[PDB]
């Protein structure tokens, strides 16, 4: 999902 | 005292000073209550705040100058105010859920742009980046008098109705009738005659909506998933009436991730778009190729309706939040981070009276007054 944000933890 | 609610992802502080990565349930913001908050905005892992004193607050990542603080890179973890707008008293702050880029609208009608400025989008006659607020010189002539943001383009309507759009034109978005980049604002000629009250700017390959006073709603640029709802998914570089929302008293319109939402005065919702994980609230994951109502709020007075990228917020006229959409950051506020297939009651708000909701791009927020 393109839209989906990364959690960068 | 208007008390401010956040949730969701905060992986770059932009909850502006919660603990925890992954906030699940809304959390009393203080940084954020404590400014008398008019508007809170979410753009891209970013939080802005303009406070009934007309200043403008940011928080969360700073890359490619999202927030307007004069900065390019790390994190802005509790916010901060935007000190080159400080002699002005700004009304508005738009961004997209996915969006690098911002205006700010001030009561008196000027309009700033900053962040990333690709494609134009910043109205400057270039694709440079402003790390700062800069006035849109194009625009200074004209009485501004809302502005909405999207991923890769930007629009401006006058209190005489006209609308100005700019940034990239790939796919047809800004309107004009070619698919040409514009640096500068530039008026969309097809819609002198109608007086355009809302605009709302898509991400991506990116739609473009438009409402008028006479409560007729046009849509135009990518016609992925039938965001346009006009059926099927051809695009279009011309304003074209989305003949289904006529009639319907629609005073509000939002565009998501490939997806579109319109609000009515009667305070129902309908959305149209991109189905994947749950946008659209309609209970199953298909795409809706014109507008639908969104049955799960049927019986429920919505006076307020707010979209980040896969997620949607909705709040009723007794100041309860719904939420419907995807849930990888407990961005939905139920606690866990399960999809809510349809619309759902926001868990932990019971006794505060919310009158406006907000979404970045996977975070939340709610606040009363």
């Amino acid at each position: 999902d393109d839209d989906k944000d990364e959690d960068t933890h | 005292r208007t008390k401010v609610f956040v949730w969701g992802l905060n992986d770059k502080d932009q909850l502006g000073g919660l603990k925890g990565s992954k906030i699940k349930v809304p959390s009393f913001s203080e940084t954020l209550s404590a400014l008398n908050v008019v508007q809170v905005a979410g753009g891209s892992k970013s939080l802005f705040a303009v406070t009934v004193e007309g200043k403008v607050y940011a928080c969360g990542e700073a890359t490619n100058g999202r927030l307007g603080l004069g900065i390019s890179s790390g994190t802005v973890p509790i916010p901060r105010q935007i000190t080159a707008l400080s002699s002005y008293v700004v009304k508005k702050v738009a961004v997209h859920s996915g969006g690098r880029h911002a205006t700010a609208l001030t009561v008196d009608g000027k309009v700033f742009s900053w962040g990333e400025g690709d494609d134009g989008k910043l109205g400057h006659f270039s694709r440079m980046n402003c790390d700062k607020p800069r006035l849109i010189e194009a625009l200074k002539t004209k009485r501004i008098r809302d502005i909405a943001c999207g991923s890769s383009h930007s629009a401006a309507l006058t209190s005489s109705g006209e609308l100005y759009t700019w940034g990239l034109g790939e796919y047809g978005r800004l309107g004009h009738g070619d698919n040409t980049t514009q640096l500068k604002p530039k008026m969309v000629k097809v819609l002198l005659g109608h007086r355009v009250i809302q605009v709302a700017c898509g991400s991506r390959d990116a739609q473009t909506l438009a409402l008028t006073d006479e409560g007729l709603v046009f849509s135009w640029g990518d016609g992925d998933f039938g965001k346009l709802g006009r059926g099927g998914s051809e695009g279009c570089n011309i304003p074209q009436n989305i003949e289904r929302l006529n009639g319907q008293g629609v005073c509000q319109i939002e565009c998501g991730a490939q997806f579109s939402l319109a609000l009515t005065k009667s305070g129902v919702v309908w959305t149209w778009g991109k189905g994947d994980y749950f946008r659209l609230g309609h209970g199953s994951d298909v795409h809706v190729r014109k507008p639908q109502v969104v049955e799960g709020l049927r019986g429920k007075k919505i006076v307020h309706v707010a979209v980040g990228a896969l997620h949607c917020l909705a709040v009723t006229d007794s100041g309860q939040v719904y939420a419907w959409g995807d849930n990888d950051h407990g961005q939905q506020g139920n606690g866990t981070t399960t999809v809510n297939r349809k619309p759902t009651l926001v868990q932990g708000l019971e006794g505060q009276k919310i009158t406006r909701v907000a979404c970045g791009s996977s975070h939340s927020v709610a606040w009363t007054t």
